């Protein structure tokens, strides 16, 4: 979350497995996982999405639990950065040729 | 297709060695065995370096150094007699090159070269790490000539060679067209200083020229 | 921070008032057999944040009902007809540094509730909203609904003076959160989840809410229940 | 808070990514013999503090030659012709608390960057300005001159997946500073200190700043570089 | 006599043959995880009994789809797009002692099965009916369905030798019940429930029943699966 150091909010970040449907609502995404990650403690929050392989996959919503509440003095409208990377050990055997080179 | 349960838990194929060090055909080229005494379409050159071919340039592009062996192996062709013996000589950086088919140069005792016949395997001649410095720089971020004069990105060190190829049968009653392609490969490679893949379309062949190009595909919304 | 996980509910959190210094447990008879669900249920559900302004007079859920929609647990309330839980209640403010108010978050078992206009009844949909809030109001109001006017909460109480149930201050000068556990309260070991509102959660503002003119004009307050040690009927023969 | 000091210059800090897990070291013959200054060179050189404002989109400063023009570390590039250090890089911003944003200092060695307009080169004074920072630029440019274009930031690489090279995150929700020690990566041992730019020190902001109509307009970022380990050629006889 | 229980669920039996030999197991991974369901799905899930008269030629159930309906089994086969189960198949006949007959019971792990006129394809309602059987014919259809005369079952293999697969005969002189165990015959570890059909139970009389004009007219057969080890994949996260 990139930012104030004085706004404070929630989001609700929901993941569905790869057969699922995505949530169309907040409760219906509240029902199945998720993490209400509270901005005004921390400031980072950390997922790890198994079942991912190819040879229909998962979702990662993300909904306002509460607004961004902010002091008179910050600015309203904040920005969050996003990561990937491998969690703990990634398999991959068959190499290729890449696509995006023409 | 369908999404299977991919079980199976290996790294052997993501190493160094087993993703750089794969033959590829870098160099295609034409010459002849008669007629036009003085021509350069009777022997071919194909200074080596690894920005020969995007695919394979776009491997080489992910480590900032690297050094490795290479072991090239010809697959020479004919068209139109007797049977054919050709020449394959690599000169080193430090090498004289022919001017003619008919140079001097081809007889240079410090340039290996393999006389390969037609009808046999084809030939094989492995060099090794030949730079003066400790390993092949892909990306030079620096000035050939001191106090930043002209020639941008080209360092000395990352010099390979050269590999000159012709006919050594003097003459032919007809025309013969023969067609080699040399087939790169690295071997023994080390690679260091992981670097990002490269984004945009390759221009040219001997610097990191780019048109700005989008970062990925777009989609409508955010949330779509 | 804390990061408090059940089943597949994460909440960040930031001290617990249990209620009535018990922590819930199970009952513990061939005649009559409970099943223990413990897979599911124990879940943190997130109820729809509130907004709290500068003129808001309270709020009021009816539990065990209120979950009535919430995943399994709410599907459990319809094929067992006896049953009993915990529920760990955290309330969260999120306020900024500038806001100033005060909260009471309290539980208070067997809520029996007052007709606005004494000589008749309500509608029985004028108690509980299942998942929203029914918010009080600043002064008297007439027709068929709850008396929901403070100072005279629900019961014709005095509003000052309803700290003597599991309760907890959510001063925003210095906390922002509440956390209460609340044991099953009940004359019967199990009844049903349907007829019975065992407690009310109600969050009355004291102080008001105060800020200047370019802070956001309202605090959400999040709810989140996690029901504990819930038990229920045998479906199955002897 | 830390009061750091190298000889005759000292900074006040408030964790070090050393890039590639390795520290800065000498490079232990006869025939070529290496002298080690340690005196000075060692001391921190502070450069000019860089506004950042909502609208700016990056800075780079290329190194070894950046100190060109810094002290005895400056005059010792002209005086040997080979040369190595390790370049202990602080980042402070001091910001204000109500001041919003985020930076990726990273340093990206051998950062060969491309020509704005292709099939021509540029005239060598447009890669560096020894102390003063060549920005990048929020679209594309023609002319014979970078194309600072971010999202494509020199090399034609994706802006976003920079993050490879030894880095650091300033957000200054919770930090200010970054600190990078980045050992002397090249292929040769020794190299000329003017023809060769060992890494390219690129200080990108991801979420742009923010911040109301009273605060300052601008936050100043501080870059401060400690050549540490710096070792030349012999000038003496044999 | 012996009376099975599993679960909620109750039979009265009357031995097993263990297909290939193995009784079914779990899979015993970080990056996948199997869910174990072990509550209901292992209940006994009755099938709507069969009339076997004289003219009946078989019929066929195609798993672990027939299921589809059947209770929590039947649900989970929707939330998870991966699985694997072992099914107990008890198939009883309780005809009199004065019918006679016999029937082949047999599960043939992949029966790829044929259509009826040859150079299409069938509408894929016609392998399965979910809970109720397709009964083969005596002769040769046309028509875009599954080709199901007997002695070319469903696979163009003689329906005499179909005895190389997990089989039971229902000799009605002798025995009258079939118990079959199937130990999750697959080529990849868990697949999904929709798309592949692990086996086709059928059930094919070779000797027709008969009896005299006093009898009833038919002989019911009872189908009865449960669904042993079934594990899923994981929906939560790591």
């Amino acid at each position: 979350f990139c930012g104030s150091a004085m706004a404070t909010g929630k989001l609700l970040i929901s993941y569905s497995p790869p057969g699922a449907s995505v949530p169309t609502s907040r409760k219906d995404a509240m029902l199945g996982t998720h993490i209400v990650w509270d901005i005004g403690l921390q400031s980072s929050c950390v997922l790890c999405v198994p079942w991912i392989s190819q040879s229909s996959a998962g979702y990662i919503t993300c909904w306002y639990q509460t607004n961004i509440v902010v002091p008179p003095g910050a600015p309203t409208s904040c920005d969050v950065l996003c990561f990937a990377s491998a969690c703990n050990d990634f398999s991959v055997r068959l190499l290729r040729d890449t696509p995006f080179m023409a | 297709q369908t999404r299977h349960v991919v079980n199976f838990h290996s790294r052997s194929e993501s190493t160094i060695e087993n993703f750089m060090g794969r033959a590829a055909c870098v160099f295609m080229d034409q010459y002849k065995i008669n007629g036009e005494e003085t021509s350069t379409d009777r022997f071919a050159v194909w200074t080596i370096n690894i920005r020969e071919m995007a695919q394979l340039r776009r491997k080489c592009e992910m480590f900032t150094y690297m050094r490795f062996d290479i072991e090239m192996t010809m697959v020479i062709t004919s068209c139109q007699m007797p049977v054919l013996t050709h020449q394959i000589m690599y000169v080193p950086p430090g090498g004289p090159i022919p001017a003619k088919v008919d140079g001097y140069e081809w007889q240079t005792s410090t340039n290996p070269s393999v006389f390969w016949t037609e009808g046999n395997a084809p030939p094989r001649i492995s060099i090794p790490f030949i730079s003066v410095g400790n390993a092949y720089s892909s990306f030079y971020d620096g000035w050939s000539h001191f106090t930043q004069d002209g020639t941008y990105g080209y360092t000395t060190l990352n010099a390979m060679g050269k590999l000159y190829i012709r006919h050594v049968n003097r003459s032919s009653p007809h025309q013969i067209t023969s067609t080699i392609r040399v087939y790169f490969k690295p071997k023994h490679i080390k690679a260091w200083v992981p670097r990002p893949p490269r984004l945009c379309p390759y221009i040219n062949k001997r610097d990191v020229n780019f048109v700005v190009t989008e970062i990925t595909d777009s989609r409508t919304s955010i949330t779509d | 921070v804390r990061s408090m996980t059940l089943g597949n509910s994460t909440i960040t959190t930031q001290n617990v008032v249990v209620g009535y210094g018990e922590w819930p447990s199970y009952l513990s008879t061939a005649e009559d057999q409970p099943t223990q669900p413990d897979v599911a249920t124990c879940r943190f559900y997130t109820l729809e944040s509130v907004q709290w302004e500068k003129t808001s007079p309270g709020w009021w859920w009816k539990f065990p009902e209120a979950l009535k929609n919430m995943g399994l647990f709410g599907q459990n309330m319809h094929y067992h007809y006896l049953g009993r839980a915990g529920y760990t209640i955290h309330v969260q403010c999120n306020a900024s540094k500038f806001h100033q108010g005060c909260l009471l978050v309290v539980c208070v078992p067997e809520a029996e509730m007052g007709c606005a206009d004494t000589d008749t009844t309500f509608p029985a949909t004028e108690l509980t909203t299942e998942d929203t809030p029914h918010v009080f109001t600043s002064d008297s109001i007439t027709g068929k609904k709850v008396q929901a006017a403070v100072c005279n909460a629900g019961m014709g109480v005095g509003v000052g003076n309803l700290t003597i149930f599991p309760h907890q201050w959510i001063n925003l000068r210095t906390n922002n959160s509440a956390t209460i556990v609340i044991p099953y309260i009940n004359s019967v070991p199990m009844d049903n989840m349907f007829r019975h509102y065992n407690f009310t959660l109600m969050i009355i503002p004291f102080a008001p809410l105060n800020f200047t003119d370019g802070a956001t004009a309202y605090v959400p307050i999040t709810v989140t229940i996690a029901p504990m040690y819930a038990e229920y009927n045998g479906l199955r023969l002897a």
